[PDB]
């Protein structure tokens, strides 16, 4: 009788996954003119 | 969590260039039922995992048209993103819809 044993290595298996997300943000409004240069009263003529 | 450096690098290839407004939600088909014409939108450099519009965008919507949802495009006609504006707007007479800020972000 021997009963003699052996020894191995520590083998482990795992599944890893990292995830993320996305969101789009928008801000708009109906045009009521716009930032202009030389905002002055005018007198058009044809 | 994901890395901000990774989040910055990943977002550097999106590069949306044109914006198009739709009256209906374009999620099912962002290639259909368009309202306006493609108008150029220029984005900033990726920072803190969030790109933002550089300058304001004015989209000339024709008369008797409604805009409720928006969509972005790239150079090779590939709809990178879709979304919905704040509220529907009906332009009775020919008007302009101005985009104040578009901020595509991935930081959850």
């Amino acid at each position: 009788t021997r009963v003699h044993s052996y020894r191995g290595v520590l083998i482990i298996t795992d599944e890893l996954t990292v995830e993320a997300g996305s969101r789009v943000s928008l801000s708009g409004y109906v045009s009521d003119g716009g930032t202009s240069d030389v905002f002055t009263i005018c007198r058009l003529l044809d | 969590t994901l890395t901000i450096d990774g989040k910055n690098k990943i977002l550097a290839t999106l590069t949306p260039t044109t914006i198009v407004l739709h009256n209906v939600d374009p999620t099912a088909d962002p290639t259909a039922n368009k309202v306006t014409q493609p108008v150029a939108i220029f984005f900033s450099e990726p920072n803190n995992g969030l790109i933002a519009s550089e300058d304001t965008v004015n989209i000339t919507v024709p008369a008797s048209a409604t805009v409720s949802h928006f969509s972005l495009w790239d150079d090779n006609s590939k709809c990178v993103a879709t979304g919905a504006l704040s509220s529907p707007q009906f332009f009775a007479e020919e008007g302009i819809y101005v985009i104040s800020s578009v901020s595509i972000d991935l930081n959850k």
